């Protein structure tokens, strides 16, 4: 595992040498290939190195980050085009990636938290540094302060577990089952925030709408998963307490998913709409996760991988349109099929994946969470039908409205799509399908 | 120690005064050291070029005189009834001693004088007040073992220290309210141990030692001046301000390690409720630190243009850059430190 | 006059409980009231100064009494001393807060702030843990606390022997 | 005060001058080296001012030669637009955005109404301020007096005159006063000030004698503008400084002889004012104890960076002086990548400096 | 597209002597930026004696 | 009680000293006047306690030395007050 | 096993302060018997 870490560390100096922007991604893509060869993992931890291991769960999430963090560099070519502190920008991602790799590769719960939040600050610099609109302040704080407010109490819950278990290592924790009501709320309300839950999602539409394209990728790509990944490790020893209060979370997320889907239909901003679509699906992920069944756990792991690639993908396309039309509102963006017809194909495939269209990896995960939820209670069929219905209602509205109609009138002349953009879109979607072939690996982490 | 040979003396006599207090095996001996310390600070603090400075020399004097006076009052009373420097079972007479010491250090309920005297101090004066003057008072409180009185000061310290600081724009006055909060953490760390407190104090002084220099080297006294401040490399200015985050105790930086060890011990001692109020209130403290970072994290500003150049002192800056480097990368050296185990 | 709130079961000794809670109502009222009349309001004359003492303390007594009565009334009416009782109690004091502040919303929302506050207190009583417990570990030194001594004066001879006494 | 004829020979320093250009003088240096031991009758400061183009420079050089005084040439924007290696920054202006384009006296005389005028006037005040402090370091460390052409005290006249003609706005004048107030109080006022009262008509004739290209072609040097300066020197500056410094007024010593002027100065006595402690005349330079001498020496020798950091007064409601963020990024790129601006002076290898691997030293009271 | 940067109007927030001015605080003014308040020279009233004639 | 028959009077006197040190009088000197009033009472108690010891009254000199220095220092600060504000009135100081 | 024991051991030390490791405050009586020495020394000198 140290092979990855020391590779990244020695790539830090590449931020300082000039005319090395493009030589960075290749080193970032090549390491993904090298990491892609060392899959021999199992449910239990493997490749121990001083505190760094990796199981099938951590592997897929790590590999997802390397892929996504590599696409960030492709997407944010404008930073290179205007030399807008590109060297500092590169160092932000290389640091950020290292924090993620450690976070998932950490074997002890305290470490996971140590790099859990620490990744936030590199993200926070990203929003303020390279965001256009003035609201990146008022969205910079929300991201920082919702997270800190609920992560600091989690730190107490972590330490209280040493004095009982005597250690942080995940395997040793699973041997215990705790009965204290507050402790349950000090290790899940901290992750329920970052999922996010419907009622505490108020930061998500602000952070995503204002953050740059690259920040949108990682915020939607890996930050929403750290909440999901964290839960998968800490419901193991909260099984008893999970049964007394699960019905509160399931109802909120399920009803939260439906209500947000209606909110999606009344949006008029591409960035906002995609961001609210994240809350909709993340409600199903959390819902199935708390069902605790074998299906709900394997499925939740799957959907987190698939959704991140998609929602990250859809943020590419919004940036492409915004870069030229200059406005992210739906009213400006119309009939793009008649300006950039080649682009509209990628709009569809990424859009179709978001609505659980086949043969994507997204449908495999969504079939499963749906199974666990139904088994949990037949009453869940009511909204789970509504949520899947409306989860396509806004996706069509997102795609159709922005691509189909007659062209805008005031738009000034702008460049057409470039090869970089097409290559970026392929790398987002094409794995999202081929992964179905080897779901063997990225599914059975239990 | 900036102007004349005389300033050199007053600094040393301050060290001797503090040492006499914390090395004294009786209340009366301890009280003497406070008097030595009192007159060592005032001449350092009084300068007649400023109408404000002499006012600062006053508020401190009246407060400290009253504190030592009431401190001696109770100490005489304490050993009038027990006939020992120590009280077998803590009672009201020991509470009175605690009240004076808190006022001597400007804890929450009696902090009012402390920010209100920070208007008219040079930065180097504030550092002596913020860090060193809090040694002798807080170190004697370790002897007294009242919980509720000490506990109340912590709860009010973090609250008043934070909420008050949101409204300020003067950095000297802002740091005062920031220092009141860190004071709250000490007293919390003081009811559990001292070795944590000794560790936590050293880190607190370290960070304040850094932030004071950056303002002192570039003579900044107001928030607006930060935006108007000129630096060659906006990357450099961006990195210097990343010390505030450490002062906010964010884990990627060195400044969290102190906060971290204070939680691993408070939690070990079952003081869960306290940590909730403290750590939660630290966010508000973390807030106005970010308001300073508005001048760095955004990194293209509208700035006045009659300056192209930075004029800075070498030795202070030379020592400041070294201290800043650890303030950002000091975490991986926790392996070396062996004072927590 | 010195009654403790939890000296008896929840649905008991009403006069004992009201005294216990009003005790903390008055103390907090005066404590804040002292700051109010000197630092913030600064009334003039010996009579209006009492109004600030009454204004800040009076309704704060009404809150504590309301919580005890509603909590006590709920404990008997429902037939069980459970968390909803204290939740039911909190909304009463919140209602008094609005009447104090003449504000419909302030009373309602503050009841929830007070409502969840009471719930957690009942949680503590029923599960067997404390909010400000006496510290079990109190450290008075480092590892070498008995070794690190720097004094110069020669310590004259001893007068006690760890050895068993001779006779 | 004592010319070469009076001493009959060159100045004889009381003790060896302290190498203030190369060694710092902090508190711990002050213990072993004292300041008062080097002060003579000639340890004074002289400001040789006058109207525009009154031959001050020629008069100062001759004057400073007789009194064995150090002569400090008047500041000019070449000190900002020419780096140490000699490269001309102005050549970079085609790249820079219009607001950041270089601005000089030539430009002022040719487009006086341009918004960069407010900038240009503050720079002159800042330049004089730094130069003035440099003179004090020379005085306090060497004991030899200094001769200045125009002190920062007299600089507000040009800003005020420009304001009356309407070149500046209300905001720019408001900004200038705050800088001057924020900074001027920290200097030591000159012992002696000499003025060369050329009548307004004479200076207008005199300017055409230089036959400088831009000046003759310009419109700024009007009767109104040149008249405003005369009213400002005599009514505001000279009336104020005379409360502290001895004041001599001549029609034109530049057209006159200096040997008569030196003999006029030596007649002036500088001790009669010493008797009363609180006497305003030459109050600034009255140090009772040796500590006070060293404190002043430390301030200017060792704390000048502080003195030059007071010019940071944030004022953005004024639109002229504000530099847009987009320009700043572009300007930073061009300005600091020019030959010799990559690093501090004396380290730019591409400009020929050598031995950087084994080089660790930096200059004192040097930039950066 | 147009990129927002911290402008003069944004920073007017920090211009005063306090973030949230009210009637009492808005009346004030920012202290001198160099933080030195030069004392103001005031009157000089000297006692007088009719020394003599008695 | 013992404390009431022997140590009550000095303590009651001490608190009256403090209430002088805080009351609103125009001149700063009113603080200095009440300052050594309190010191006079501190001496009185300290002298009660030192005499419970047979021979330890020598420490009275130690206390008096610090009494004058705080008064002497308190008087110096007043002098520095005058030569920046021109007067010592409390209401003349910036309220902060 | 070692950090659940070591933690347990520390509690016993703190409960009774019966070891000179962390939870023990050295109370030195050295100075008083220095004073007693000095008193004895001065007892001999008395006289003229
Ligand atoms: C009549 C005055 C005659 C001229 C000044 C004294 C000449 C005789 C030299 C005696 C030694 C120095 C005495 C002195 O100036 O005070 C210490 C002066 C400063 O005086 P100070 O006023 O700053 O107070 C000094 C305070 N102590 C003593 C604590 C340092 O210089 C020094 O302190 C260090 C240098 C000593 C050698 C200077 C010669
Ligand atoms: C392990 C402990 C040691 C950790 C490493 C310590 C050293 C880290 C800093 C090393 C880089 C220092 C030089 C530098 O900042 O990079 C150059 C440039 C900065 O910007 P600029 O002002 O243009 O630099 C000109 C000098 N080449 O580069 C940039 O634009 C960004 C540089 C990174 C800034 C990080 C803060
Ligand atoms: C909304 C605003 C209100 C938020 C909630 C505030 C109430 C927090 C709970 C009250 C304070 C701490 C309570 C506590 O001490 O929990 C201890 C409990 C019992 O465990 P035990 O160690 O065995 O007790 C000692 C031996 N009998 O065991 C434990 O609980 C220990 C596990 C850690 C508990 C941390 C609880 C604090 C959580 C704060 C959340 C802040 C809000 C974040 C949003
Ligand atoms: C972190 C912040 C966590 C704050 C709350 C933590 C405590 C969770 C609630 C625990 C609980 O027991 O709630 C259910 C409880 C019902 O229990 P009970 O009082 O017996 O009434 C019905 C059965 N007879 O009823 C209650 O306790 C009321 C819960 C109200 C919560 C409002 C928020
Ligand atoms: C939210 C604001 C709550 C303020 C604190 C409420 C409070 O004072 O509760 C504790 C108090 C005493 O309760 P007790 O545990 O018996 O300790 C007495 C020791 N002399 O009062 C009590 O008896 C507890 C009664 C429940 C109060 C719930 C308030 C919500
Ligand atoms: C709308 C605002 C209206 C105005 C404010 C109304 C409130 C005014 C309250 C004034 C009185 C405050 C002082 C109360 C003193 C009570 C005793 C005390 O000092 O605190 C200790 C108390 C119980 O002590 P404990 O450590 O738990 O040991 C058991 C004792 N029998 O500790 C406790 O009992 C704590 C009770 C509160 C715990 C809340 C935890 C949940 C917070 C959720 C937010
Ligand atoms: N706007 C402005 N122009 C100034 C200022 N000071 C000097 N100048 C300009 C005015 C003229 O265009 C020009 C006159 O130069 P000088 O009077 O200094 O003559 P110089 O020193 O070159 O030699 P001389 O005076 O003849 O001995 O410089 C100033 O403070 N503000």
């Amino acid at each position: 595992m140290l092979k990855i870490i020391f590779f990244l560390l020695f790539l830090i100096p590449f931020c300082f040498i000039n005319n090395m922007y493009w030589m960075v991604q290749i080193m970032m893509f090549f390491i993904s290939f090298i990491f892609l060869l060392m899959n021999n993992f199992m449910n239990y931890w493997s490749e121990i190195s001083y505190f760094l291991g990796c199981d099938m769960l951590s592997y897929g999430l790590i590999l997802l980050s390397l892929w996504i963090c590599s696409l960030m560099l492709l997407a944010s070519e404008m930073i290179n085009k205007h030399n807008n502190y590109k060297n500092l920008f590169l160092l932000n991602i290389i640091i950020l990636l290292l924090l993620l790799i450690l976070t998932f590769s950490s074997m002890s719960l305290f470490m996971f938290y140590l790099f859990f939040e620490s990744s936030l600050i590199p993200t926070l610099f990203l929003i303020l540094g390279w965001g256009y609109q003035p609201e990146r302040l008022q969205a910079g704080l929300y991201l920082l302060f919702y997270t800190l407010l609920v992560s600091l109490p989690m730190l107490i819950g972590i330490f209280y577990l040493m004095n009982k278990i005597g250690s942080m290592n995940f395997y040793l924790m699973n041997n215990f089952m705790f009965n204290y009501d507050l402790l349950y709320f000090c290790l899940l309300c901290a992750f329920l925030v970052k999922m996010p839950m419907f009622l505490v999602h108020l930061w998500l539409p602000k952070a995503h709408v204002e953050a740059p394209v690259s920040g949108s990728m990682i915020l939607a790509g890996i930050m929403l998963k750290l909440g999901g990944y964290g839960m998968l490790r800490v419901i193991s020893f909260l099984q008893l307490m999970n049964l007394k209060y699960s019905f509160v979370w399931i109802s909120i997320s399920l009803v939260g998913g439906v209500l947000v889907s209606l909110v999606c239909l009344r949006q008029t901003d591409l960035k906002a709409l995609i961001a609210y679509s994240s809350v909709a699906h993340m409600g199903i992920v959390l819902s199935g996760l708390l069902t605790m069944t074998y299906w709900g756990l394997c499925g939740s792991y799957t959907l987190m991988i698939a959704h991140g690639l998609c929602s990250s993908g859809l943020f590419c396309l919004a940036n492409v349109s915004y870069e030229r039309l200059g406005s992210r509102s739906m009213l400006i963006n119309k009939g793009l099929l008649n300006f950039m017809p080649s682009m509209t194909l990628w709009w569809f495939l990424l859009s179709s994946a978001n609505m659980a269209a086949p043969p994507t990896l997204n449908l495999l995960g969504e079939i499963y969470l749906l199974n666990s939820i139904v088994s949990w209670s037949w009453i869940s069929m009511i909204l789970l039908s509504f949520l899947s219905f409306f989860s396509a209602a806004y996706t069509l509205y997102l795609y159709s409205f922005s691509q189909h109609g007659k062209l805008f009138s005031g738009v000034y002349s702008f460049s057409s799509g470039k090869i970089r953009e097409y290559l970026l879109m392929l790398l987002h979607w094409l794995p999202l399908n081929l992964l179905i072939l080897k779901s063997e690996s990225f599914m059975l982490w239990l | 120690m900036f102007n004349n040979s005389s300033k050199i003396l007053f600094i040393t006599i301050m060290i001797i005064g503090t040492l006499i207090t914390v090395t004294s095996n009786s209340w009366l001996g301890a009280w003497m050291g406070l008097e030595i310390n009192l007159l060592s600070f005032i001449p350092l603090l009084s300068d007649n070029n400023n109408l404000m400075s002499t006012e600062a020399s006053l508020k401190y004097f009246l407060t400290q005189v009253l504190a030592s006076t009431v401190l001696l009052f109770s100490s005489i009373l304490l050993m009038l009834k027990n006939n020992m420097n120590n009280e077998i079972n803590e009672s009201f007479t020991s509470m009175i001693i605690m009240s004076a010491l808190l006022l001597k250090s400007g804890a929450a309920p009696f902090h009012f004088w402390f920010p209100n005297m920070m208007e008219g101090l040079t930065w180097m004066n504030a550092l002596m007040l913020m860090t060193w003057q809090k040694i002798a008072p807080l170190m004697l409180i370790s002897y007294l073992n009242i919980k509720y009185l000490l506990l109340i000061s912590v709860i009010l310290s973090v609250i008043i220290g934070a909420i008050g600081g949101l409204n300020q724009t003067s950095l000297r006055k802002l740091m005062a309210f920031s220092s009141i909060n860190h004071l709250g953490w000490m007293l919390s760390s003081l009811m559990i141990s001292e070795s944590i407190w000794l560790i936590y104090f050293f880190f607190y002084s370290f960070l304040s030692f850094v932030l004071t220099f950056m303002f002192n080297i570039f003579k900044l006294f107001h928030l607006n001046q930060l935006f108007s401040w000129f630096v060659n490399s906006k990357i450099l200015k961006f990195t210097l301000f990343m010390n505030f985050l450490s002062l906010g105790g964010l884990p990627p930086f060195l400044g969290f390690l102190p906060k971290w060890l204070v939680i691993q011990q408070l939690t070990l001692c079952n003081q869960y409720f306290m940590l909730t109020l403290m750590m939660m209130s630290t966010l508000i403290t973390l807030f106005f630190y970010l308001r300073i970072c508005y001048s760095a994290f955004m990194m293209n500003y509208f700035e006045n243009n009659w300056i192209m150049k930075m004029n800075m002192n070498s030795i202070n800056y030379n020592m400041y850059m070294i201290m800043t480097f650890f303030s950002i990368f000091g975490l991986f050296l926790i392996s070396l430190f062996y004072f927590m185990f | 006059l010195r009654s403790k709130y939890y000296d008896h079961p929840d649905g008991e000794d009403a006069f004992g409980k009201i005294v216990a809670t009003n005790k903390y109502a008055v103390s907090a009222g005066v404590a804040w009231s002292m700051f109010d009349v000197l630092t913030l309001s600064k009334p003039q004359g010996y009579l209006p100064t009492l109004g600030r003492f009454a204004y800040n303390t009076g309704p704060l007594m009404g809150m504590a009494t309301a919580f005890t009565l509603t909590t006590l009334v709920a404990t008997n009416a429902r037939g069980k001393d459970d968390k909803i009782n204290y939740l039911i109690g909190g909304f009463a004091a919140g209602g008094v807060f609005g009447a104090w502040k003449h504000n419909h919303v302030a009373g309602l929302c503050a009841g929830l702030f007070l409502g969840i506050a009471g719930v957690i207190k009942k949680m503590s009583i029923e599960q067997g843990w404390e909010f400000f417990p006496n510290t079990p570990i109190k450290q008075y030194g480092g590892l070498n606390i008995a070794g690190n001594d720097w004094t110069i004066m020669a310590d004259p001879p001893k007068n006690w022997t760890t050895e068993k006494p001779k006779e | 005060i004592s010319g070469k004829t009076m001493r009959g020979g060159p100045r004889v320093p009381k003790a060896a001058p302290y190498p203030y250009k190369t060694k710092k003088y902090s508190v711990f240096n002050a213990i072993f080296d004292k300041t008062s031991k080097r002060f003579d009758e000639n340890s004074k400061v002289i400001c040789v001012e006058g109207p525009i183009a009154a031959g001050k420079s020629k008069f100062a050089k001759e004057l400073a030669e007789e009194l064995d005084m150090e002569y400090y040439p008047a500041v000019d924007l070449d000190l900002i637009y020419i780096n140490s290696y000699g490269y001309d920054m102005r050549k970079l202006d085609p790249q820079l955005p219009p607001s950041c384009r270089s601005y000089d006296v030539r430009n002022f005389c040719l487009d006086p109404s341009h918004d960069l005028a407010a900038q240009f006037q503050i720079r002159m005040y800042m330049l004089r301020y730094s130069q003035y402090i440099d003179a004090l370091q020379h005085v306090l460390s060497t004991g030899q007096g200094v001769v200045l052409e125009r002190s920062p005290y007299s600089d507000f006249v040009f800003m005020e005159a420009m304001f009356r003609q309407g070149y500046l706005s209300r905001g720019a004048r408001s900004v200038y006063n705050e800088l001057r107030q924020n900074t001027i109080g920290e200097l030591l006022k000159p012992h002696l000030v000499i003025y060369l009262d050329l009548p307004v008509d004479a200076v207008k004739k005199q300017i055409k004698a230089r036959n400088v290209d831009y000046e003759v072609q310009s419109k700024v040097f009007s009767d109104a503008y040149l008249s405003d300066l005369e009213q400002l020197y005599k009514q505001q500056y000279l009336k104020d400084i005379s409360t502290h410094a001895e004041l001599l007024i001549y029609d034109w010593t530049a057209g006159g002889e200096t040997e008569v002027v030196v003999e006029d100065i030596e007649r002036i006595d500088f001790n009669q004012f010493e008797a009363d402690i609180h006497n305003k005349k030459m109050l600034d330079w009255r140090f009772p104890l040796e500590a006070e001498w060293c404190e002043a020496r430390i301030k200017y020798c060792h704390e000048k960076p502080d003195l030059m950091n007071y010019f940071n007064v944030p004022r953005f409601d004024v639109p002229e002086l504000v530099r847009s963020a987009d320009d700043g990024k572009v300007w930073r790129d061009v300005w600091f990548n020019a030959p010799g601006m990559k690093y501090r002076p004396g380290y730019n290898a591409d400009m020929g400096d050598e031995g950087l691997l084994t080089k660790t030293k930096i200059g004192i009271n040097q930039g950066i | 597209a147009a990129k927002w940067y911290p402008d003069p109007e944004f920073m007017k927030q920090f211009s005063g002597p306090v973030m949230y001015p009210d009637e009492v605080t808005s009346l004030w003014t920012v202290p001198p930026w160099n933080s030195k308040v030069t004392p103001v020279e005031k009157s000089v009233r000297n006692l007088t004696l009719n020394f003599g004639p008695q | 009680m013992i404390m009431i028959l022997y140590w009550s009077l000095p303590m009651i006197l001490f608190i009256l000293g403090l209430f002088c040190f805080v009351s609103n009088r125009k001149h700063l000197l009113s603080m200095l006047l009440s300052l050594e009033f309190i010191v006079l009472m501190l001496f009185f108690m300290l002298f009660i306690y030192l005499n419970m010891l047979n021979y330890e009254s020598y420490f009275s000199m130690m206390f008096l030395t610090f009494s004058v220095c705080e008064g002497a220092l308190g008087l110096s600060i007043l002098v520095s007050m005058i030569r920046t504000h021109g007067n010592d009135y409390f209401q003349s100081f910036s309220i902060m | 096993q070692i950090r659940l024991l070591e933690d347990e051991v520390r509690r016993k030390m703190s409960e009774r302060n019966d070891y000179q490791a962390y939870y023990y405050r050295p109370s030195v009586a050295k100075y008083h018997r220095i004073s007693k020495e000095a008193a004895d020394e001065l007892e001999a000198l008395r006289g003229d």
